[PDB]
């Protein structure tokens, strides 16, 4: 829930097998990481009916609100232009206006009704300036290296 | 030329015979048990109906095994009577008959060793040529690798020693037909093309079938202006090919871009390789790399295409070669990249000046690498 | 006792930087030489 | 590049060379 | 030499004989399974 | 019969081990630390013919000054069987004999005993040897010593795993590891942070093993054997944390700069590895090693998982991921295998993005079997997040579109790689031209 | 057949013209002299043997 992956996986080695695909217990965090390693989001929004300890309950929460970042994350590097069926419907908002303060807190220009900016343009770098003085220490390094008594 | 020992022809109906939609022909099974029976090749006879779980005909094998106890005691001792006054000549004589008639029994192991035995005793260039010839015919009815290329690298030395080129031209044609065999089309074709003119190894396949091979080869291995400047010109491959109308006119479509019809043809040929000894192995990866070849050569000159208009031309489906394209562009081979919402399949054909500097970069690293292995190692 | 370990590892750096210097040294007059 | 690599190697070359002239001396001296 | 005794090879407790042993080039495309190449220009023709 | 074979056997080797000592004596009076590499090549082929007679032959010759090392060497040796013929090996003459012996000949003639202590199954008295060298070694100070005091730690690494201590003797290697780093050795900081990143692993401690990755440099003058097992530690893990592209980068820099002969196991350990972490990464490894002699039959589990990740189909990967699962337990990798299992699909986008230059998400969807194209779309997106795929979706038409190719030559790329090579030529001759040395006048 | 320079377009019906240089000839003998230095390392090592 925290956007740790890396330190999911080296606790994951830490344990024996038998109790990772046994352990109903700990079944849920091995598997919820995989729903999420496959893209399914769905399910994994879905898979909080099944529960193994009522504890966990309080993580989940923060669980769903780390992967909305993170699909927000998605849709912002990835797309052109907004689109995806309408925002809410893929941000699994009960109530239409809940995506409106999310996308306050994000850097979205806010355009037409669900039809959000995300700058995937990256400015497209192409202004070039022949980075010359460089070069031209480059050179005359090759040039030392070149004439020098070794 | 030389004796068609071991009939080669035996070798293809057994293959016949081992596949399961072939086993069953009662015309082919008829024609080997005629080929056994004037033969007499009782090992041979074993052999089959060990594989075959065939019903031994123990009337006819009783006879079988007679007539070869007498003519092979009847060969022993015309070489006691030759050993034993005659010198030379009339002792290898015998010893020759000996191993020529091991191997035309189908025994392996016997007319190996008769063949050596007499290798051993012949010092005769040409005599120790037919030998080898003959060990790598032997070689081949068996599949024995080793063997074969054991023979070919002896055959090459003493060639080198010096020898008749009717000879060299000779091996030539049988390191093709291996190199056909091992899915090394490249020289197949080569060496295929530069001895279509002397092919004198008869004991091999008939004339038509060696030029089905040389053309079959060519098409997969040489490029369209060498194809053009050794295959369709030619005067034998068109002299031969007048009684052939299948063969050229598989050639003559892809040459000509009558691309239907020559994946028409390519069907039959699929099944012609299939049934075939020497091609079956590389039956689905010939085939395969001729469907790249004419793909990349009905894109070579269009910037843009219709996928219609490719089905058009081919004579097929949209979904088919949809399909066919996206498989091949998969394994890294063809240039191009389709695009399904329109159907276009606009050419993406790499640069020249790009392509030469990765291809800088990834040998001089493997340069590197080693020099930077080489520097160090002296000390440690 | 007092401070030798110091000037033992400090003789010990100098010793190794006069050793590889000398081996340079003799390398380059053997060049100048020939 | 092409340069230096040549370069390289042809001091590489003359290292070993001289690596094999001092142990074909030692080794007749020894 | 520093051979990694260290780390160990693999066992020949099976060693199961080579099963054809070819070894002309391998290739990735060969272990697909297609349909008789004729088979669907056949049945590509019936189908039109 | 071969009775006497053996002795002339034990006999040269006699010879050799007094060309070894000679060597290091040379290099220890010559003020050439590296003279002493030539001693330390040929242990391998020693250790896998030495014997008990000739162990006994030289401790008895070597070790003139009849010290406490005498008295704790020979005990363990065994006698020779009522000799008769004993040419009484004498390699130190006169003075030699009297005079103690050089501490890096001594050194040397421990690693012997304690090589052969280690090729019998003997552990305990090899492992007690291996202390005492341990403290002789730590006790004094001095250059070949440390040489030799590389492949000691080495040893002593190797004793204490096939005894199943590796932790009680992490504080040592920690401690000896820092005084290397303050004297400036370099194949000892190298060889004592591969043991220490190997003792880490061995107990599959990764976030340490990391942190100490993280804030240890390695000495840019090792061996190549060292260079490969810095850098197959550092691949395997990163592999076991998220970072696939390093990891398969710094795995392939270690197969390219093993010992090309030895190594089989080496070899097998970093192909199976690069195999996983390829496969993990969407790309489809090469068939050529697969049917490589050495790497054949070791692989055949990924063969065979390579064929299932092609041709997607989770009832194959189920079935071969079973039958050879204790087979991917015992690798040291299931975990990674297991990661794979939940992206399958990588392989498949990738596929389409390479093949397509723009294809409808329905489309997508129908050539992944997957359900509903929203979970197509998902799958595309969160891809071309991670970096595997460069496009762009545009759903307002419904098709995922490939960015065109850029041209690499026009930009500056071509010359700032070329210059790093060129930099790499000139110090390769640089180097090369130092090494000479012309000592006519030795 | 290469009988001139340019390629179709299908279904513009249009027939673009243009002028390329395939090779440059400064590349391919770089790639060249690679190759026979690769094969004059292999000399060398082969003759580094002795040295052990």
């Amino acid at each position: 829930s925290q956007n740790r992956v890396a330190e999911f996986h080296t606790e994951l080695e830490r344990l024996p097998a038998k109790d990772i695909q046994t352990n109903v217990y700990i079944k849920h965090p091995v598997s919820l990481e995989q729903y999420l390693m496959e893209g399914s989001y769905n399910k994994v929004f879905l898979a909080k009916g099944n529960i193994p300890a009522e504890s966990y309950t309080f993580f989940i929460d923060i669980l769903l609100d780390t992967i909305r970042d993170e699909i927000a994350g998605c849709i912002e590097k990835a797309y052109e232009k907004i689109l995806f069926t309408e925002a809410t419907r893929i941000l699994f908002f009960n109530t239409p206006k809940k995506m409106t303060d999310y996308a306050k807190k994000r850097g979205w220009v806010l355009g037409p009704n669900n039809y959000y900016s995300f700058a995937s343009q990256q400015q497209k770098p192409e202004d070039t300036t022949i980075p010359s003085t460089e070069l031209a220490k480059q050179v005359i390094e090759y040039a030392r290296q070149l004439e020098m008594i070794v | 030329g030389l004796p068609k020992n071991p009939d080669l022809r035996i070798a293809q109906l057994r293959f016949l015979l081992s596949l399961p939609e072939h086993r069953g022909d009662a015309a082919v099974r008829d024609e080997l048990m005629a080929a056994v029976r004037d033969n007499n090749m009782a090992p041979y006879y074993e052999a089959l109906c060990k594989s075959l779980d065939w019903q031994i005909d123990v009337d006819l094998l009783n006879k079988m095994k007679k007539a070869n106890e007498d003519e092979l005691k009847r060969l022993d001792e015309e070489l006691e009577d030759a050993e034993k006054n005659l010198g030379e000549s009339e002792i290898r004589d015998a010893m020759m008959a000996k191993a020529e008639y091991l191997c035309r029994i189908g025994d392996k192991e016997g007319a190996l060793t008769a063949f050596r035995k007499t290798y051993d005793k012949t010092v005769a260039l040409g005599h120790r040529l037919d030998i080898v010839f003959y060990l790598l015919r032997i070689g081949l009815f068996y599949m024995d690798n080793d063997l074969i290329t054991r023979n070919t690298e002896k055959a090459k030395s003493l060639i080198e020693e010096g020898g008749d080129w009717d000879r060299r031209n000779r091996l030539k044609v049988y390191q093709g037909l291996y190199c056909v065999a091992i899915r090394d089309f490249k020289q197949a074709a080569e060496l295929f093309l530069d001895t279509v003119s002397t092919f004198t190894s008869y004991e091999l396949m008939d004339y038509k079938t060696f030029v089905t091979y040389t053309v079959y080869v060519s098409m997969i291995a040489l490029e369209r202006p060498d194809l053009r400047e050794k295959v369709i010109k030619g005067a034998e491959i068109l002299e031969v090919l007048h009684s052939l109308p299948a063969v050229r006119q598989y050639l003559f479509s892809l040459y000509e871009c009558r691309y239907s019809v020559f994946f028409q043809s390519l069907a039959v040929v699929e099944q012609e390789m299939k049934k075939d000894w020497l091609f079956a192995p590389h039956y689905r990866y010939y085939v395969r790399e001729m469907r790249i070849h004419a793909y990349s050569q009905l894109l070579e000159s269009y910037r843009s295409l219709t996928l219609g208009y490719m089905a058009e031309a081919f004579g097929v489906g949209v979904e088919f070669i949809d399909q066919e394209l996206s498989r091949f562009i998969a394994a890294g081979r063809l240039h191009c990249k389709i695009d399904k919402v329109n159907e276009i399949v606009e050419t993406n054909r790499p640069d020249s000046k790009n392509w030469q500097y990765q291809e800088t970069i990834k040998k001089g690293d493997l340069l590197l690498n080693r020099v930077q292995k080489l520097s160090r190692v002296i000390n440690m | 006792s007092g401070l030798r370990q110091y000037y033992l590892s400090k003789i010990e750096e100098l010793q190794l930087i006069v050793n590889d210097k000398s081996q340079n040294l003799r390398r380059l007059q053997a060049q100048r030489n020939e | 590049y092409l340069a230096s690599l040549i370069r390289s190697v042809v001091a590489l070359h003359n290292l070993i060379n001289n690596k094999i002239a001092n142990r074909d001396a030692e080794k007749k001296e020894g | 030499d520093d051979e990694f005794e260290e780390f160990p090879a693999e066992d020949w407790a099976g060693l199961d004989e080579d099963e054809d042993a070819h070894v002309w080039e391998d290739n990735w495309d060969d272990d697909n399974v297609e349909d008789d190449f004729s088979n669907q220009l056949r049945a590509e023709l019936e189908k039109h | 019969a071969a009775e006497h074979s053996q002795r002339e056997l034990d006999t040269v080797t006699l010879e050799d081990i007094k060309e070894h000592v000679k060597q290091l004596e040379k290099a220890v009076s010559g003020k050439e630390p590296r003279f002493v590499l030539r001693a330390l090549r040929m242990l391998p082929s020693t250790s896998r013919r030495l014997n008990h007679y000739v162990l006994y032959k030289a401790v008895q010759g070597f070790f003139t000054s009849n010290n406490a090392t005498r008295d704790f060497l020979l005990p363990f040796l065994e006698e020779p069987m009522d000799t008769e013929a004993d040419l009484q090996f004498r390699p130190r003459t006169g003075k030699a004999a009297s005079t103690p012996l050089l501490p890096e000949v001594e050194a040397y003639l421990q690693l012997l005993v304690v090589i052969f202590m280690m090729n019998s199954k003997r552990y305990k008295e090899a492992q007690k040897i291996s202390d005492d060298l341990m403290q002789k070694i730590s006790t004094q100070n001095r250059r070949a010593l440390d040489l030799v005091a590389a492949k000691c730690y080495y040893y002593h690494a190797r004793v204490y795993e096939f005894l199943d201590k590796l932790d009680v003797v992490r504080s040592f290697l920690h401690a000896r590891l820092r005084t290397a780093t303050l004297r400036h050795d370099a194949d000892g900081q190298a060889t004592l942070l591969n043991l220490l990143l190997r003792n880490y692993l061995h107990y599959s401690l990764y976030d340490q093993a990391e942190k100490l990755v993280s804030k240890s440099v390695f000495p840019e003058q090792a061996n190549n054997n060292e260079w490969a097992r810095y850098l197959y530690y550092t691949g395997r893990i990163k592999a076991i944390q998220l970072e696939y592209s390093e990891a398969r980068r710094t795995m392939t820099n270690a197969l390219r700069k093993a010992p090309q002969h030895t190594a089989v196991g080496f070899k097998q350990t970093v192909h199976k590895l690069l195999i996983v972490v390829e496969l993990l990464l969407g790309e489809i490894p090469d068939r050529l090693q697969f049917r490589q002699p050495s790497l054949k039959r070791s692989l055949m589990p990924y063969f065979l998982l390579t064929q299932a990740v092609r041709t997607g189909n989770l009832a194959k990967f189920n079935q071969v991921l079973d039958q050879f699962g204790e087979k991917f337990q015992a690798d040291g990798t299931y975990t990674l295998i297991i990661r794979l299992r939940h992206n399958v699909i990588k392989t498949g986008v990738r596929m389409i993005s390479l093949s397509y230059s723009r294809i409808s998400l329905a489309d997508i969807a129908q050539k992944l079997q997957l359900d509903s194209p929203e979970d197509a779309e998902f799958i595309v997106a969160k891809a071309i997040r991670d970096g595997v795929i460069e496009a762009s979706i545009n759903h307002e038409k419904g098709y995922v579109q490939s960015k065109e190719m850029i041209d690499i030559y026009s930009t500056r790329e071509p010359q700032l790689a070329f210059h790093q090579r060129i930099s790499f030529c000139l110090d390769i001759h640089n180097m090369s031209v130092k090494a000479m040395r012309f000592p006519p006048k030795s | 057949d290469k009988k001139f320079h340019g390629i179709l377009d299908q279904g513009e019906g249009v027939l673009i013209i243009f002028d390329e240089p395939p090779v440059d000839k400064t590349y391919e003998a770089a790639l060249e002299t690679i190759q026979n230095m690769s094969k004059v390392v292999d000399s060398l090592y082969n003759k580094a043997k002795k040295l052990t």
